[PDB]
RNA sequence: AAACUUUCAACAACGGAUCUCUUGGUUCUCGCAUCGAUGAAGAACGCAGCGAAAUGCGAUACGUAAUGUGAAUUGCAGAAUUCCGUGAAUCAUCGAAUCUUUGAACGCACAUUGCGCCCCUUGGUAUUCCAGGGGGCAUGCCUGUUUGAGCGUCAU
RNA sequence: UGUACAACGGGGUAUUGUAAGCAGUAGAGUAGCCUUGUUGUUACGAUCUGCUGAGAUUAAGCCUUUGUUGUCUGAUUUGU
RNA sequence: CUAUCUAGCGAAACCACAGCCAAGGGAACGGGCUUGGCAGAAUCAGCGGGGAAAGAAGACCCUGUUGAGCUUGACUCUAGU
RNA sequence: CGUGGAGGUCAGUGACGAAGCCUAGACCGUAAGGUCGGGUCGAACGGCCUCUAGUGCAGAUCUUGGUGGUAGUAGCAAAUAUUCAAAUGAGAACUUUGAAGACUGAAGUGGGGAAAGGUUCCACGUCAACAGCAGUUGGACGUGGGUUAGUCGAUCCUAAGAGAUGGGGAAGCUCCGUUUCAAAGGCCUGAUUUUAUGCAGGCCACCAUCGAAAGGGAAUCCGGUUAAGAUUCCGGAACCUGGAUAUGGAUUCUUCACGGUAACGUAACUGAAUGUGGAGACGUCGGCGCGAGCCCUGGGAGGAGUUAUCUUUUCUUCUUAACAGCUUAUCACCCCGGAAUUGGUUUAUCCGGAGAUGGGGUCUUAUGGCUGGAAGAGGCCAGCACCUUUGCUGGCUCCGGUGCGCUUGUGACGGCCCGUGAAAAUCCACAGGAAGGAAUAGUUUUCAUGCCAGGUCGUACUGAUAACCGCAGCAGGUCUCCAAGGUGAACAGCCUCUAGUUGAUAGAAUAAUGUAGAUAAGGGAAGUCGGCAAAAUAGAUCCGUAACUUCGGGAUAAGGAUUGGCUCUAAGGGUCGGGUCGAUCAACUUAGAACUGGUACGGACAAGGGGAAUCUGACUGUCUAAUUAAAACAUAGCAUUGCGAUGGUCAGAAAGUGAUGUUGACGCAAU
RNA sequence: AUAUUGGCGAGAGACCGAUAGCGAACAAGUACAGUGAUGGAAAGAUGAAAAGAACUUUGAAAAGAGAGUGAAAAAGUACGU
């Protein structure tokens, strides 16, 4: 995943199922202050789910994850 | 082959899960549970499964609200602030 | 950029490697007493068919 | 199967999460009784009929 | 690089699941999945298919424009050309035979 | 003659009897009457700093609040004198709350994490479109309110 | 440490059936030349002829050798 | 290819104790008893006389005051019509 | 005599060792049994008088548990087959790499998928157990990573069918029935904002709902990328739906276009209630045509291989997506015209005064061509550098041909039927003419362009001689797609290329008896119940073929001959000048003649034995899954019986209930 | 007044004492089988205290032999006798 961002620009998120790529766009669009584009989403066999937002260029995610802390 | 071939052809199910016992009884064709009839009201059992009406009855499970009730007879069905 | 093994998780919480492995090896051996056990105890009554035809009559 | 329900993959996840060993710390503990899990699952041996 | 597979689930050759197979800029062949065809616009009386009217599949119709749908006259689109020759005829005849009995 | 076979003893093995034990049963007796549409019993899923279970519990998730007790939990790590105190604790007590998805199960359906409708609200140029949040929509029956029907029927 | 033994090689005997390669003025007939020919001549052309009773194989449970090369003290047990 | 010998791996059926014969008698056909003949460790491959060889509380026959499937103008009743 | 427990008692024994257990050590007792010593061991136990029982085992094809002899034995033997060196490691017949040899041989041991399984996928570490030998290996063990969708599917529709309501039955759990004997319902203008309705202003009489990851269906492609994912991601290029909305263009001041004889056309060009029509929407076989992909093949630009000799050689790359614009056709249709000396016409016999032939045109756009996409991508080759990142540079990526070829798609036709070969959602159009509208103005959102959004769940992997079921890592069983070359009629068999595997416990030896596969002198069914088994015959071409017959067959009847290789001849087609002969392109098929050989030649593979008669069943077909495939069953055909719906036959516990019956005696039912 | 093999809380037994007694003294209606109804187990004890064998040495490693803990390893998690 810490690939994904560092060549993308994309952040990789464990996310509550009940969620619909909306609230997901609106929460990333809150927390952090960015403007994403793109969410696809997944399930994980552990029953989890996984979430692969796109950033919009003129937002990097590597200098969002490092201000979250996670690189 | 009565046997070992004919067991070979068996891939479909005539049997999935009951949304209310959980286990492999909802026949599908039909649509009845075979331990608790779910489309019915009423729980599936008989006197003769004496077993059976030990798997399913009280006290199997977690008893959420019925674990209490002996607690709160006992102080009278008391209500309102605990104490000072 | 990484910090985290299993390893590392496990050092803190009791067992170290070597005791990992001294704990498996008893671990592994506890199960398969029970496996032998259980073999002998059902070899009797496996191989009892309830339809068996018997292909012979002359 | 492949193209499968999420009721079944839910159950499926649960068995995932159930298959795993007995940590070991649990093994130290005071009165203890548990040597090894025997609630062990493989697709090999014990197809779990969901 | 030849001996291709399907694209989808159903591998079963129904008439829905055809394919073609397509030998891309890779160099490689590849089975396309077509679609259904389209069946003419048939005519109300006579049975025949229209003449000026586009063969499409029909929620497509709703994408295209009018003149592929229909032909400058009065049952354009759904009656054939000689169908309303004889559609007017007729009631040209009529109206006058029952004048002609009239007086 | 030795090997081999057999018998007995010692020691060692296989195996788990006997002896001793026992937070378990079984039976008798005494007392009490306490499930649920204010959503039961039961089920599915999930929850711990490191747990697969059993026990507990529900997105406030091995638990919160309150009351009493008055310094532990302890497998490890972490906390630490808040320890002459509104305060430790997998403590006890329990009268305040939470209580996912379900289930008589209640919007329709359910081998689907499927499809709707009403009200309030927010955003997107938006009474109509899309999305988010909150609250409602089952059936039978009763008492009553409201509206309406029937040359059934009265007076005018 | 020898008329020793073996691995090879050689010779015999035997079986098969006349090798690859080369040559040919053989070779139905077709295509090229020029005299138009009792083989006129050149190219292909299964095949045929000569070298060629050749070549191949030959003890693995054949015979022979007097050539080449090499080998020849490891272990155990046994007493009137 | 096996069988056979070897390295490794490695079950089962069956089993009163067991395992040389002849005649005798005997539950009337003995591996054991009685009288005789005989008799020498340990054994390998085969074999298919024998062990009234193993498999299966005979299936045929009979008895049972045990049953069942089936038939009919058997006895007693019955849905329906 | 003895055992488990109870009441009394010995002020009983005992951690200085109770109970228990071993003891070819001792004593007593007829005996059941009791006592003692030794060793072991570690916490409770006894004698006596009495009470009380779940009280004493060699057995029960006894119950449970455990262990033996046989036995280091039977035996680990189908699936053509393994070998050398090295690396790793404690250790290699079995791991990895390389070299060799070989197999599946495109109806596969390949590449994907449906059910099903459930993380078996991938990596790192690892070998106690599993892999019936081994193991450093692994579908195992341990830890972890991993499945990205507006376009694929589910979701939506309905089929056979299931199933509530209202109602009716039933003691009742529940049953009938599915629009029925129900007061079964929303939706739009005025009323212009009170939007509650006065009227409106009328619209069938509907009326649940579930049900197909293979039917119906709104919309997607290329390249690239990962340890493991991708029509999902990255990049580029597109489309559909639902909404908003603004300009351009079109149309209009005579408000809602214009042309064309016509079939019809165009960038567009109001059209409500209602009604109608179409698409959705359909069998199967046969041959003919057209296309795509593949196969075959020529020239050229590059690379590799062989080369003692020959080979302008053998192999190989030379590609072009969805989408979009322009054009493109069999059928069908329009205009002019008016046919027998009847013509046109297909492989196939239909078509024409209901207007053929002919001349000129219209449409459908499967499909094909050109261009955009798209060369910038991908591929082939050469060249320069580097563990930075793995890059950079240059060049070529072209023009053709052929066919009873293969698969597949599709069209126009034909045959077949006492068989005539799903529905619904959904979309569109038409008839009708409601209502409405203008001048910088209004309609245009079916013209072009522009703005926004497109949710939820599935998505890894196998799909089987190791991932499913079969007690298992079982020679069994389980749906389907793609499909190369040669031989040859052939997807047969045999060999091979791409791709994949080279796995199945091994070594040595070669006795009997066996399993499987072959041969056999002379005779030739004497064997045997019996020609069981095996053999012989076997393909193609030519000749020749009986009785009997339902006249269709019998029939490959029987019975004969030929078959190779090489050199040749001939006929069979299309182009272009000659036929009111010529150069040229491109064919695989047929016939014939010579020559030739150890008389061989369907040379391996493949591949019918034949005939005369009887019994029986007409035929094809069906059944006893796992002892009987048959003369039995069925069958068409023949006949009989009941029944005219208030009905025949059948059902149901009953019902305002049901099958035949979406029926009606050329029918249904029963024999 | 009577009933009460169920539920909640209490007290007791001439009862069973881990093949017994509830099917279950333990993570038992568990694991597991079967399409499904349903069926349905096994399995208790180291020692007072883990002091659970530091260290040495052979071994590829398991493990071994010495040492050591302990009252006792004739208690070494395969552990009461
Ligand atoms: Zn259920
Ligand atoms: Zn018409």
């Amino acid at each position: 995943a810490m690939k994904k961002v560092e060549d993308g620009n994309i952040l990789v998120f464990q996310v509550s199922m009940k969620a619909n790529k909306y609230q997901i766009k609106k929460a990333v669009k809150e927390l952090y202050e960015v403007d994403v584009l793109k969410v696809n989403t997944l399930v994980r066999p552990n029953g989890t789910k996984k979430a692969y937002v796109r950033l919009t260029a003129d937002y990097d995610a590597l200098d969002i994850a490092n201000r979250i802390g996670y690189i | 082959g009565k046997g070992t071939p004919s067991f070979g052809k068996r891939h479909n199910k005539s049997h999935t899960l009951c949304n209310r016992c959980g286990r492999r009884s909802f026949h599908v064709q039909k649509k009845t549970c075979s331990s608790c009839g779910y489309p019915a009201a009423k729980t599936r059992s008989y006197n003769w499964g004496a077993k059976a009406k030990r798997r399913h009855t009280t006290g199997t499970g977690r008893m959420r609200y019925l674990k209490h009730v002996s607690r709160r007879f006992k102080n009278g069905f008391q209500t309102g602030s605990a104490s000072k | 950029r990484r910090t985290i093994t299993a390893a590392d998780r496990r050092m803190v919480s009791g067992v170290t490697e070597k005791q990992y492995k001294k704990g498996m090896k008893k671990m592994q051996q506890l199960e398969k007493n029970a496996i032998n056990t259980q073999i002998r105890r059902e070899i009797k009554r496996v191989n009892f068919q309830t339809h068996y035809r018997d292909e012979l009559l002359q | 199967a492949a193209q499968k329900s999420f009721r079944i993959k839910q159950k499926m996840a649960k068995a995932k999460k159930q298959n795993r060993p007995l940590p070991q710390w649990i093994r130290l503990r005071t009165n203890n009784t548990i040597r090894y899990n025997a609630k062990r699952r493989n697709w090999r041996r014990t197809k779990m009929n969901i | 690089a030849q001996r291709v597979t399907f694209r989808r689930r159903n591998p079963y050759n129904t008439r829905s699941n055809k394919i073609k197979v397509v030998k891309t800029p890779g160099g490689i062949l590849r089975a396309q999945h077509v679609k259904k065809l389209a069946t003419r616009p048939k005519c109300g009386d006579c049975g025949s298919a229209l003449q000026g009217i586009s063969t499409l599949r029909p929620r497509q119709y709703a994408t295209v424009s009018k003149t592929h749908k229909t032909v400058s006259r009065a049952y354009g689109g759904s009656r054939c050309a000689n169908c309303v020759k004889e559609r007017i005829i007729r009631a040209f005849l009529i109206e006058e035979q029952k004048i002609v009995k009239k007086v």
